């Protein structure tokens, strides 16, 4: 409330890891994602409360990626798939689901 | 209305050494050689938090 009362203060730095995403107004006009979630969950929560403030007026969403780290491939749905895979019955198994191919080709370096 | 910006951006000399050092750490080529979730969650947890800032890995002590 504070922050959408006073045009002045530039920016709110705010945690995809909290919980009140239920506040409906949010008066800034861009929003910067400075990391991707690991945690889908999160992840969705933290989406759908953009495309909220999105609904609420027009606003820019920014995206950073670095070039080349893994992060380009976290970007990617099928590494949450991954994670979802692993999210049924991750207890007895023997924690190999991320098969050898997968885990080498996500990562390798290509030309 | 919905834009959508994707930016790429180098990685500095520090993050680029500890990137390095972890990668090419062992402990890590063992798990990518052989496999194991929690291994590669953990590199993960490791290697994107050096990716974010590197002062969260080795802080710069005063």
């Amino acid at each position: 409330r504070s922050f959408n009362r006073d045009r002045r203060i530039f920016c709110a730095i705010l945690s995809t890891h909290s919980r009140t995403t239920g506040i409906n107004l949010v008066e800034a006009d861009t929003v910067v994602f400075y990391d991707n979630d690991l945690n889908p969950v999160m992840d969705a929560k933290a989406q759908e409360w953009c495309d909220r403030i999105g609904r609420c007026k027009d606003i820019h969403i920014y995206r950073l990626v670095s070039g080349n780290s893994i992060e380009e491939k976290l970007l990617k749905n099928g590494t949450k798939d991954l994670i979802r895979e692993v999210a049924a019955q991750g207890n007895d198994y023997s924690m190999a689901f991320l098969t050898q191919r997968t885990i080498q080709e996500l990562f390798e370096v290509y030309s | 209305k919905k834009y959508e910006h994707v930016l790429k951006c180098r990685l500095s000399n520090r993050q680029k050494a500890l990137y390095e050092d972890v990668i090419l750490q062992p402990g890590t080529q063992e798990a990518l050689k052989s496999g194991h979730f929690v291994n590669v969650l953990s590199i993960l947890v490791r290697l994107q938090r050096i990716c974010n800032h590197p002062g969260l890995v080795e802080p710069r002590h005063p």
